RNA sequence: GUUGCGUGGUUCACCGCGGAGGUAGAGCUACUGGAUGGCCGAUGGGUUACUGACGUCAGCCAAACUCCGA
RNA sequence: UGCCUCCUAAAAUGUAACGGAGGCGCCCAAAGGUUCCCUCAACCUGGACGGCAAUCAGGUGGCGAGUGUAAAUGCACAAGGGAGCUUGACUGCGAGACUUACAAGUCAAGCAGGGACGAAAGUCGGGAUUAGUGAUCCGGCACCCCCGAGUGGAAGGGGUG
RNA sequence: UUACGGCGGCCACAGCGGCAGGGAAACGCCCGGUCCCAUUCCGAACCCGGAAGCUAAGCCUGCCAGCGCCGAUGAUACUGCCCCUCCGGGUGGAAAAGUAGGACACCGCCGAACA
């Protein structure tokens, strides 16, 4: 049922910190929506005791 | 031997009448005892004749007792005149017809099987047989 | 608790029948449209 | 699958209390995407009498789209039971819910004759 | 213990072949131990009555047992 | 026109048939829904899920969300049946799609030390499930407008017949796996 | 039971044909319970030599058990 | 000590005992009517809090769940689960039957009026069925205007609920 | 007459499962959500508009007894009526289980292609 119960969809605009940007519509966030951390530039997408004996002495 | 659950508390009596049809045959040893009367076996006289059984083969050998003791029967008090409500359960019974296969026994010697099947006998109500798995 | 109400059709007040109800769940008069013997149609009827 | 199976089970169900007979036949309709199918059945012998579908000269004659082939068969379908005789009849969904293209089929077949 | 009820003279009371009236009892039952064929209404305790004359006759419809009239 | 979904429909679907033999064109995985539900427990207690999942769960997807009822009750919760106790919401077609790359692209690295969703959470049929605790990494909803913080569980439902074939195609979708 | 007035084979017996059954019996991996011996052994028990779930292979029982059935 | 269900009860119906087991003296304004849609329990795997068991997803599962309330007979075609609209939980009847010492009790196609739901066909005179109840007398209340102790009224009686 | 799509009869000897094969029309998946209509959220479903793709699935054909189903003859249990004290016997019926075996259905009407 659709009449007065889904919020808004309408089309937004992502922007990154590192500038990694795309668009899709998001809800409430009326435009753009500036993000700090994306998949483009967060980790883990991007990559002895007697040792610790022998450096001390 | 007691059942642990009974769905009915008091039954009639079950019925003396009839040939046995099943567990006729000697099924899990070479010796066994077969019933040539109808009557009702006590858990009582199962016990007894178990007892016998062990105590003259001493050691070795298994024993199986393949009749259970689940219908019961039901007592009146002692001085009580007739007709006020059914009695109490205070027997427990298995219907017992000819042709049944009473105890079971397997023991590598041939007349310690066969005295220690004559013991159990003499403890039953009943005329019963010393059969073999052919 | 479950009393007998009767109800009366509401042009010409002529006791038409009688049923039953929880006074708790129901705390209010009825109205049901029945059928009136008299005005010969169906009318609203309610508690007396 | 599921489809096919929910399908017959909607028309078993409405079929437990509709059955046609000889003086009112059975009006049962076959709905798939791109045509439609419908016939008369009598079901105290199966015996279909009379039976219309998308595959004709309807194929072309084409005022529109489906809902208007529908309404073209079902002028055929009325036209082809008076000829046959049947002038009442009970309509079958045939497990499918009465609207669009079933009701327009039914509708012509009622102003084009049949009484149903 | 010593409580009953009425027997409700339950059953079968119209068998295969015999010629009833219209408005005749066939089968006072609980439930739809039988169902009803052509001709045959239920009732509203369960009692499938006649609704033509002919003779009754008793049938199997899918796994269900029906009692039906010829006309 | 969700930017996933074409690029799925422009590179994935060959390589998959590239990686698994397919024959047929039909045979190719896909992902048909995305379910989405908290799984509330306040359910004898305090009542209030109108707005502790609806008004969000609103907010991360776009369409309302439906309330789900005890089935049965149930005394070590008192947990009676007939109460609201789950909000789910079913995802699917662009609205999926978009969803999924807002997940994948920007949502699932902002998670607090996360080192990669595990692979070994299929089910054994090619259907992937794995939870959150909270209304982080969804801009979409505001930290200052909350009560209580709780989580939520996403099924991505493939039309993949085995594991392999549903991590290969998430893997191709950009889904961070170790 | 007898008797008056009506009716007249409608009653009953045998043969044939059309019907509904759940008794006797039997059976139970067909259900609800009971229950013997193996094997696997959940837990509980002190690495488990005690208990023995659920299963599974053979043998059994029941007025208020029935996939059956005179 | 009345009523309902089962066994005894001997395969139609019926059948006793201070024989063996249980329920009832209500509930529902929707848990009634109609139209449309759906399939459960249990088990397996995966999954934040979450565990044997809350919600989710996918498998397997033909009825082992459920049915307002005992049991029996039924019900998956659903009588089980959900939704929309409604008041037939009608008025005047009722051929023909079951049961039965009598009094009672039970079923009923179909006709008419005026309606509900349905596109129609059609269903609907409460509830899956069987308990939830009390003869006659004597009174109370509302309506019809039937009788009205010389006449006109009235009292009082009568009828229908 | 053959061989495909529907509507029924019948309700496992027909079911479940396994392995191969097919797309002329048709049945299907399929592509979309402007329109009637719809979701206790979702154009998934129901409905509407289409025809890019494909027999992968559904559907259809062939072969499999694996699970399930059916299943005699004979014998037995039981039993009506007799004889008979019981034990038993005569005469008339006759299972359940098990075995041999059967079985991967059959039939009718309509439409299309072929005729
Ligand atoms: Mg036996
Ligand atoms: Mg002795
Ligand atoms: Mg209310
Ligand atoms: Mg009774
Ligand atoms: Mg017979
Ligand atoms: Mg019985
Ligand atoms: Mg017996
Ligand atoms: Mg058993
Ligand atoms: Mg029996
Ligand atoms: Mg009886
Ligand atoms: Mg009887
Ligand atoms: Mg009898
Ligand atoms: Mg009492
Ligand atoms: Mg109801
Ligand atoms: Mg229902
Ligand atoms: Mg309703
Ligand atoms: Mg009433
Ligand atoms: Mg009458
Ligand atoms: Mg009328
Ligand atoms: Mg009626
Ligand atoms: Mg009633
Ligand atoms: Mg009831
Ligand atoms: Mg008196
Ligand atoms: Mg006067
Ligand atoms: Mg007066
Ligand atoms: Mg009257
Ligand atoms: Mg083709
Ligand atoms: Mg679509
Ligand atoms: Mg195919
Ligand atoms: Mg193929
Ligand atoms: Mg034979
Ligand atoms: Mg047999
Ligand atoms: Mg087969
Ligand atoms: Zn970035
Ligand atoms: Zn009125």
């Amino acid at each position: 049922m659709k009449s007065d119960i889904h919020p808004a969809y309408e089309e937004t605009t992502v922007v990154c910190g590192c500038g990694n940007t795309f668009q899709t519509r998001s809800t409430k966030p009326g435009g753009r929506i500036v993000v700090e951390v994306c998949s483009q530039c967060h980790p883990f997408y991007t990559g002895g005791r007697v040792a610790r004996f022998e450096k001390r002495y | 031997l007691i059942p642990r659950k009974v769905k009915h508390r008091k039954q009639h009596h079950p019925r003396q009448r009839g040939i046995a049809s099943g567990g006729t045959t000697v099924n899990f040893g070479d010796y066994g005892i077969q019933a040539l009367e109808h009557a009702y076996v006590t858990n009582r006289q199962i016990e007894s004749a178990r007892i016998a059984i062990n105590r003259h083969i001493k050691r070795g050998g298994k024993v199986w007792i393949n009749i259970f003791p689940d219908r019961p029967l039901t007592k009146k008090p002692a001085e009580t005149r007739m007709g006020s409500g059914k009695g109490s359960p205070e027997w427990w019974v298995a219907n017992v017809k000819p042709g049944r296969v009473l105890f079971e026994l397997s023991y590598p010697n041939e007349g310690v099987a066969r005295a220690a099947l004559t013991r159990a006998i003499h403890k039953l109500p009943i005329k019963a047989r010393i059969i073999t798995r052919e | 608790v479950r009393p007998k109400i009767t109800l009366a059709c509401e042009v010409c007040k002529h006791r038409n029948y009688i049923t039953k109800k929880n006074r708790r769940n129901d705390p209010d008069r009825l109205e049901l449209k029945k059928f009136c013997p008299n005005c010969g149609k169906h009318q609203a009827h309610r508690e007396t | 699958a599921t489809r096919r199976i929910s399908r017959l089970r909607r028309h078993t169900r409405l079929r437990k209390k509709l059955s046609g007979t000889a003086e009112r036949p059975r009006l049962v309709v076959h709905r798939s995407a791109r045509h439609i199918h419908v016939q008369l059945v009598n079901d105290l012998n199966g015996t279909t009498v009379a039976a219309a579908s998308s595959i004709e000269a309807d194929v072309r004659g084409v005022p529109g789209d489906k809902k208007a082939r529908s309404v073209r068969v079902g002028q055929l379908i009325a036209e082809r039971a008076k000829a046959a005789g049947i002038d009442t009849v009970v309509f079958d969904r045939g497990g499918y819910t009465y609207g669009g293209r079933i009701a327009a089929l039914a509708d012509a077949a009622r102003e084009n004759g049949l009484s149903f | 213990n010593g409580r009953d009820s009425a027997a409700q003279r339950l059953g079968v009371k119209r068998y295969g072949g015999q010629v009833v009236k219209a408005g005749e009892i066939l089968v006072r039952q609980r439930g739809t131990k039988f169902h009803p064929g052509v001709n045959v209404g239920r009732g509203g305790d369960d009692t499938l009555f006649a609704k033509t004359a002919g003779a009754v006759e008793f049938g199997i419809k899918r796994g269900r047992k029906t009692v039906s009239i010829v006309g | 026109q969700p930017r996933l979904k074409e690029r799925y429909r422009s590179e994935i679907r060959d390589a998959l048939r590239k990686q698994f033999g397919y024959g047929n064109v039909m045979q190719i995985p896909t992902v048909t829904k995305v379910v989405v539900n908290m799984g509330v427990g306040e359910a004898a207690r305090d009542a209030k899920l109108i707005n502790g999942a609806v008004n969000d769960l609103a907010l991360i997807t776009g369409q309302k969300p439906e309330v789900r009822r005890a089935r049965k009750s149930i005394a070590q919760f008192k947990l009676r049946e007939g109460m609201p106790v789950g909000v789910r919401v079913t995802l699917r077609g662009d609205r999926m799609w978009e969803f999924l790359d807002r997940l994948t692209s920007i949502a699932l690295p902002r998670i607090r030390d996360f080192r990669g969703l595990s692979p070994k959470q299929f089910d054994g049929v090619g259907n992937y499930t794995f939870g959150l605790a909270e209304q982080a990494v969804f801009h979409e909803v505001d930290v200052d407008k909350i009560d209580r913080v709780r989580g939520m569980d996403i099924n991505v439902v493939t039309s993949a017949a085995t594991d392999d074939e549903g991590r290969a195609l998430l893997r191709a979708l950009g889904f961070p796996f170790k």
